[PDB]
């Protein structure tokens, strides 16, 4: 009853060693260069995460003019907070409805929006969601708690190209008047995945 | 390539489980192994669908085993031992064969700029459409040992193209030395029951996967 497959399953023993040896090589031969690599990972460690969707989606649900251009561009749009790059170059909004609930995946690897949601977590990269994400989304969704009507249509989103896709999530009721920062706070990082809702009030 | 990173439809993964407050990080050495791909991606020693590809083929029990960022560590160890930019004897010692004999493209005066940039795998020009949205469309049966983005469960099925993104770069081709060959790419949407029969379906819902012009024909 371990982890096995899941994505949390422990490392081999030696991994630490094996890596340090790569990078040891990577830097003697001229490859690699520590001070930039060290600007990467401070960059997915503090810099790029969900917060940055989050203010995305507030905007969206307060300025109607915004929401529209971004459902219209979402490259451009998310541009507009500032949010572009690796892994966000080819953006797609996916707006869900009292109709419509969206949720995405990626079947054959681990695509997903860097940009607005920062690296994905370990489960998202991990074969049980990725297999059955496809065939069974409401199973995979009522084990996160979440479950979607029987009227609602599901929507689940493959990401086998080099299109990105985030979920613009319903705005919760009783946020009237709601600031922007306000709304951001309710944004989960499931809520941008379509595996979960928006906090409520 | 028929490989078990091509998991849609598989039984017997288990159940999601997900660690709570889960870190960026969360072993020191997977900050190594993922700031290594910008840098090794930046110096051009293989573009992301060979990258990609390199994983398909590492072992299926190594696949299964390793955790992500394993999978990325097995790629740089293999891929530029097969691209010719180290030595198999290099990666086993960890010891250089001649001195610094290259020099980083990903230095720290571009890194922002860089990451705030990307490479999109959109193209200006390339094959012509054949499909409008609203066109039904069927997956070709295509069984390729190579690299492809078709997943298996998609394959011979009949779907509805809803958007038509324009013309991007053909993986099946630049991962394998052939070049870009860029043509449209459609999001095509299947019903449930199309994909998984009348037994295992749910009347409302649909799965969309984004396909190349040429993995489809008129259904
Ligand atoms: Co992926």
């Amino acid at each position: 009853h371990d982890h096995h497959h899941d994505g949390y399953q422990a490392p081999p023993e030696d991994i630490a060693l094996r890596v340090k040896a790569l990078e040891s090589l990577l830097i003697e031969k001229g490859l690699v260069d520590p001070a930039a690599m060290d600007l990467v990972v401070q960059t997915y460690e503090h810099k790029v995460g969900p917060r940055n969707g989050a203010k995305v989606v507030a905007k969206a649900w307060v300025d109607p003019a915004y929401k529209a251009r971004l459902l219209a561009d979402g490259t451009a749009g998310i541009a507009e907070l500032g949010f572009s790059g690796v892994q966000g170059e080819d953006m797609v909004i996916l707006e869900n409805t009292p109709a419509v609930h969206n949720v995405f995946v990626c079947t054959l690897c681990s695509c997903y929006p860097w940009p607005t949601l920062g690296l994905p977590p370990a489960w998202y990269k991990a074969a049980p969601y990725r297999s059955r994400m496809v065939s069974d989304p409401r199973g995979v969704l009522a084990e996160f708690g979440l479950v979607i009507p029987a009227n609602k249509e599901i929507r689940v989103w493959d990401t086998t190209a080099e299109l990105r896709y985030m979920v613009l999530p319903e705005r919760p009721a009783g946020t009237e008047a709601y600031s922007e920062e306000q709304l951001a706070e309710l944004v989960t990082r499931d809520s941008m995945i379509g595996t979960g809702l928006p906090t409520q009030p | 390539m028929n490989g078990i990173h091509d998991t849609g439809g598989a039984h017997g993964y288990g159940p999601v489980y997900r660690e709570p407050n889960e870190p960026v990080f969360r072993y020191d050495w997977e900050k190594t192994v993922m700031s290594l791909l910008p840098a090794l991606l930046a110096n051009g020693n293989f573009n992301l669908d060979e990258f990609r590809h390199s994983i398909e083929r590492m072992g299926p029990a190594h696949y299964l085993e390793g955790t992500y960022y394993e999978h990325w560590l097995h790629v740089f160890e293999n891929l530029l031992v097969e691209k010719g930019v180290l030595t198999a004897t290099e990666v086993a010692t960890g010891k250089a064969a001649s001195g610094k004999t290259a020099t980083p493209v990903l230095t720290p005066a571009i890194v922002d700029g860089l990451l705030s940039t990307g490479a999109s795998a959109a193209r200006e020009e390339g094959a012509r459409a054949r499909f409008a949205v609203g066109d039904k469309v069927r997956v070709l049966n295509k069984n390729p040992v190579g690299h492809t983005r078709m997943p298996r469960y998609t394959r011979g099925k009949v779907g509805t193209v809803v958007i038509d993104h324009g013309v991007f770069v053909t993986p099946d081709t630049a991962a394998h030395g052939k070049g870009e060959h860029p043509q449209h790419v459609y999001t095509v949407s299947f019903t449930s029951v199309e994909l998984w029969g009348q037994d295992a379906s749910s009347p409302k819902d649909t799965i969309r996967v984004d396909l190349w012009d040429d993995y489809l024909e008129p259904a």
